[PDB]
RNA sequence: GGGGCAUUCGUAUUGCGCCGCUAGAGGUGAAAUUCUUGGACCGGCGCAAGACGGACCAGAGCGAAAGCAUUUGCCAAGAAUGUUUUCAUUAAUCAAGAACGAAAGUCGGAGGUUCGAAGACGAUCAGAUACCGUCGUAGUUCCGACCAUAAACGAUGCCGACCGGCGAUGCGGCGGCGUUAUUCCCAUGACCCGCCGGGCAGCUUCCGGGAAACCAAAGUCUUUGGGUUCCGGGGGGAGUAUGGUUGC
């Protein structure tokens, strides 16, 4: 039976979407379906920031950040536990988790 | 068994007259063995230095690539080779609900340096805008691209490196594009993303020394 | 067995039959 | 070595290439051409497992700092590098430990930046169409 | 719902509803007379017009062809006819 | 460089059979120096550890 | 991001020349095969090759469907909207007969960067003819011939009418306070609030259906007839046998 109305992807009123490569296991996945995780993480973790402050020659030097957009296939997205299965009612909810 | 670092001479490297902070730092090279001169080792040497390390009170995300041209008795003579933008800035600029506009142009300076200038721009979220997206239509983009191309052309065709660098220190090119392209579609951040030296003239010491004083 | 491999066996059998 | 005033900090450039198989802490001059000292996890630990371990990275950065003190360099410009290309963009586990170990040795921290080789429309990645099944 | 006089809809609702889907069809367009600033002769133009029209009186452009209604030149005053 | 460290708070219990415990320790030589460490055996607030390797993380 | 032809740029990958320091580097759950003091891996400068157009990139657009994202120019298409323009039934759907048709595949030419069927090894294993790793032929790319198939899917034929609401969104048009840029007045852009038509969709609903899952169509079906094409008749045998026809 039809599990997901959208067929677990975003392509509507469109023929074919170009494929991309899963950041983990290098699987070929369509761009629309792929789980996209755009992570903006500080170049140093808060635990190690203290040691950089004193050592730095510059005063009030704002620290750089890494911007990297990870693409996950459904096999790897579920195994890595970034996304897990939900109830048949809570599936239709497409609101991102609040933090 | 010999330590090579015993046979290394440290040469001080100075930036040309465009920048305030003259002293950049020290580079070591192997001593002249007779066959090959120490100057030849320092001749084709590049230096990617932040703008805030060249000018005292200027921003620190517009990195300047400086090539050595001559060596003058312990002191190294550098000239402009290119202008790069730092990664974190370039990554922090690109947002998911706005059109990015990129325009590259080849221009010949009057004194005879061939530059390739890449200028990038982003559409502005208005202050009272409810709509989620702020995209520009293909013609509006083409008009903006033509506008920033012809501005870059005009403003770097007429003058020479001496003046072009001084124009790029505050990024006056960008500010003028932001002001000019406001009417077609409001721009958010318009920087000169990249400047690359393509071709050089036949080297002479006189102009290189004039660039330093 | 798998239907795609039923079809591949059938084609291998048709190749040897005709020759 | 360099005849410089005690107050002024002599700068260098430290390239930190942090893969998942190994870590590279490599100090050079301002240009990059004239290298000073490079040490990798392989030289510290004799275990192919722990080539990339944070401990190996810490030891590598501690030894390269110890050598840099004796050549007159006091400050370093950090350049963090992941494998990049068609492979992963995230740095390996050694990066943070190595940077901490350089900062702890007494070496000053200059401009921090990522120099990961990001590709615009690259060639086929090493994995097949179905990808890596392990 | 359930009681509307399909026979006698209110004239503001009549005008809002599409020209073809009205109770009786009527065009949204109209005929207007133009008074050119540098001329005495009067001319009549269609509200949505398609050709750049010329006043042979002074030989000057009047209205411009657009996606919808024709934009009149600055100075030339338009007035509705009947 | 063998240095001592006070225990301010017990963060939680870790390890495959919860045999270890994760704690945040404030050093003795420096007053305001916090680091996260995993320690075997029973611990509480006030207990001082003798850290042989003071650079590693948990 | 409809199509063809031309032009240009981007970093990355790989190979090569030169320079610095050097003992390991690669890969894996763990290893080994493999490349290394005839100087690997790493860092700097420059040259070359072919591939691909990241992030922007969306339940967004365009196309009959396959499919279609670097810039600029040239050539001819096309929907929708706008119209007090014209022809005046010229239409709908379709045996025969046509155009196109992913990937792979077969012929000739060009070139071979990456990846990589076959094959050669190294691991794991009771065995592994596989999964994992190192290499690698055909192929992957371009020009000219074929081949006519995919879960070619919305598993849902096309044309036309009627039947509930709601907020967005894309293109065009229409009306209207107020912000801003082109100094200012209009007038164009960017916003903002409504309306109208045609599209991509979404949420809600005891309209009503259905075996239900669900569907504003898969509703207006025993209260059974708007028009028309293809097509199923318990499960295997079987998309097999034979015959015809198309193709190297
Ligand atoms: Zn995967």
């Amino acid at each position: 039976t039809k599990k997901r109305r959208n067929n677990g992807r975003a392509k509507k009123g469109r023929g074919h979407v170009q494929p991309i490569r899963c950041t983990n296991c290098a699987r070929c996945v369509p761009k629309d379906k792929a789980i996209k995780k755009f992570v903006i993480r500080n170049i140093v973790e808060a635990a190690a920031v203290r040691d950089i402050s004193e050592a730095s020659v510059f005063d009030a030097y704002v620290l750089p950040k890494l911007y990297v957009k990870l693409h996950y296939c459904v096999s790897c997205a579920i195994h890595s536990k970034v996304v897990r299965n939900r109830s048949r009612e809570a599936r239709k909810d497409r609101t991102p988790p609040p933090r | 068994v010999v330590d090579p670092f015993s046979k290394k001479d440290w040469y001080d490297v100075k930036a040309p007259a465009m920048f305030n902070i003259r002293n950049i730092g020290k580079t070591l090279v192997t001593r002249t063995q007779g066959t090959k001169i120490a100057s030849d080792g320092l001749k084709g040497r590049v230096f990617e230095v932040s703008l805030a390390d060249l000018q005292n009170d200027e921003v620190a995300f517009r990195k300047f690539k400086l090539i050595t041209e001559d060596v003058q008795g312990k002191n190294c003579l550098t000239n402009f080779h290119g202008m790069d933008l730092t990664r974190d800035k370039m990554c922090s600029m690109v947002k998911k609900w706005q059109t990015m506009i990129e325009a590259h142009v080849d221009v010949k300076t009057t004194d005879g340096y061939l530059l390739r200038l890449f200028c990038v721009g982003f559409t502005k979220k208005r202050n009272n805008q409810i709509r989620k997206t702020s995209y520009a239509q293909h013609q509006q983009v083409r008009q903006i691209r033509k506008k920033m191309m012809e501005i870059m052309t005009r403003e770097v065709q007429t003058n020479d490196l001496k003046e072009v660098v001084n124009k790029l220190i505050p990024d006056s090119i960008g500010k003028d594009i932001e002001k000019a392209c406001q009417s077609i579609y409001p721009l958010h951040d318009v920087f000169v993303r990249k400047v690359k030296m393509l071709k050089k003239p036949k080297f002479e010491l006189g102009k290189l020394m004039e660039l330093h004083g | 067995m798998r239907a795609k491999w039923r079809k591949k066996r059938m084609r291998r059998l048709k190749r040897k039959r005709r020759k | 070595g360099p005849q410089v005033a005690e107050g002024e900090n002599v700068f260098g450039v430290c390239h930190i290439f942090a893969s998942f198989n190994d870590t590279f802490v490599h100090v050079t001059d301002l240009s990059g051409k004239e290298t000073i000292c490079r040490v990798t996890g392989g030289m510290k630990v004799k275990a192919d497992r722990d080539e990339s371990s944070p401990y190996a990275a810490m030891l590598a950065a501690q030894d390269v700092a110890q050598r840099c003190k004796e050549l007159g360099i006091t400050a370093l410009h950090i350049k963090l590098r992941a494998t990049g290309g068609n492979r992963t963009k995230t740095p390996g586990p050694g990066a943070q430990s190595a940077l901490r170990a350089l900062a702890r040795s007494g070496m000053k921290i200059g401009r921090i930046e990522d120099v990961t080789p990001i590709p615009s429309d690259s060639t086929r990645r090493k994995g097949g169409r179905r990808g890596r099944r392990l | 719902p359930l009681a509307k006089d399909l026979l006698h809809p209110s004239p503001e609702e009549e005008k809002r509803k599409h020209k073809k889907k009205r109770l009786v069809q009527s065009p949204n367009s109209y005929f207007m007379d133009v008074k050119c600033p540098g001329c005495y002769k009067i001319t009549t133009v269609f509200s949505h017009a398609q050709t750049v029209v010329l006043c042979v009186g002074c030989s000057t452009v009047l209205c411009q062809p657009t996606g919808g209604k024709a934009r009149l030149t600055e100075g030339c005053s338009f007035r509705r006819k009947q | 460089p063998i240095k001592l460290a006070r225990v301010t708070k017990v963060l939680g219990r870790t390890g495959s059979q919860g045999q270890c415990t994760q704690v945040r320790v404030e050093f003795m030589d420096d007053t305001s120096r916090s680091i996260i460490r995993n320690v075997k055996g029973p611990v509480r607030e006030g207990d001082v550890l003798t850290l042989l390797e003071s650079e590693r993380e948990a």
